[PDB]
């Protein structure tokens, strides 16, 4: 019943707080709505440096609300020249059941949470994912993150349109870091990754000696 | 900022889902505690999830879809030692089991199946049924039972 309004959060590091908008898409009864913070091992943190509030709350039928996320001032240890990773969780409590013998669902949104540092910010469609480099290695290819952000590739292929539908095991490189991934030799490749709106474009590489560049 | 902020540019959203009830439940009606006694499992119920505001090509994919960018998994309570196993409330001694595609679902966290995409809908199916459970001097009582399972959707 209850959701959120997108598949990652990016907290622009120049701001004190951003909110979330949440919604109760159940038109019948109200669901609680809990929200909080894990760190990029995916542990749940309480104090610091960013803070998910309120952390529970409730939603009568239909009702939109908001869940805001801000920082305390130790934030200021995180890095500032590269991207910090959390996650956001949403989990909703549904109303105990009028029924006897029963068994409940009740979902849990976990999204990705970009702490962006301001010396890092961000133009509105600025891509710097075409700045991903690929290294022929035997048995695939080692893609090379140089950017200060976290980049999620989710295809690669010889073609455009195999990099969109074509098996692959999606991962997610840190800001200046590289990852191997198996895969068949392409003379053209073409990479897919995740940006921070959701969408899923797609680069056109140029191969020169084993060093693969996206084309200009 | 996402939901606040309006121009051209699309921002996909995670998935909402609901079910034929409004309580998220599935009722299994009266059971008898001599069948469930006797090693009896009550008749499947269809534990159908429908999946909204989302592209759903990445839940087994609409239409195709090998990839996956969405990582689903269930979480509740287990009897102890058998992980497929969702204790229940109440103290009558049952257990609920549920079925994906042919397989148990496990409740601890470990990836779930995204492959109980119903070909061509928006809905993921599942079956669960209940029996005695399958711990040590289990003995199924009478009464009222009940058990809340975690459906976690996270996005790459």
């Amino acid at each position: 019943a209850v959701s959120l309004d997108r598949t990652r959060a990016v907290f622009d590091g120049s701001e004190k707080s951003m909110t979330l908008d949440i919604s109760n898409d159940n038109k019948q009864l109200p669901y609680l709505a809990q929200a909080w913070i894990e760190n990029e091992n995916q542990e749940k943190i309480i104090t610091g440096p960013v803070i998910a509030t309120p952390p529970v709350q409730r939603l009568e039928p239909g009702a939109k609300s908001m869940v805001r996320l801000s920082t305390t001032p130790d934030i200021s240890k995180l890095p500032q020249d590269r991207e910090s990773l959390f996650y956001f969780n949403l989990r909703e409590i549904p109303p105990r059941s009028e029924k006897a013998n029963v068994l409940q669902i009740a979902l849990q949104t976990k999204i990705k949470l970009f702490y962006r540092p301001a010396a890092i910010k961000t133009r509105p469609n600025e891509v710097w994912q075409d700045q991903l480099i690929l290294n022929k290695v035997s048995g695939g290819y080692r893609i090379e993150n140089p950017t200060p952000y976290y980049v999620t590739v989710i295809g690669l292929g010889g073609s455009e349109k195999q990099a969109e539908e074509g098996e692959f095991e999606t991962v997610m490189l840190s800001p200046r870091s590289e990852q191997t991934v198996k895969s068949a030799n392409y003379n053209t490749p073409y990479l897919s990754y995740i940006n921070d709106y959701g969408g899923r474009p797609v680069l056109s590489f140029i191969c020169n000696g084993s060093r693969c560049s996206v084309k200009k | 900022q996402g939901k606040v902020t309006f121009n051209n540019t699309v921002v996909d959203a995670p998935c909402s889902i609901s079910q034929k009830s409004a309580d998220q439940s599935i009722d299994f009606g009266q059971l008898s505690k001599s069948f469930l006694e006797a090693g009896g499992v009550s008749k499947p119920m269809d534990l159908d999830i429908e999946l909204v505001n989302c592209d759903i090509t990445a839940f087994k994919g609409g239409n195709g879809a090998k990839k996956g960018t969405v990582k689903l998994a269930f979480t509740g309570p287990i009897v102890n030692g058998h992980s497929d196993e969702l204790d229940t409330n109440g103290g009558t001694g049952t257990a609920i089991v549920v079925q994906g595609a042919g397989k148990n679902v496990v409740f601890d966290g470990s990836e779930g199946d995204a492959n109980t995409l119903k070909d061509g809908e928006n809905v993921l199916h599942y079956t669960a049924v209940v029996k005695k459970s399958s711990a040590v001097g289990a003995a199924v009582t009478e009464g009222a039972f009940s058990a809340v399972a975690n459906f976690n959707l996270t996005y790459q």
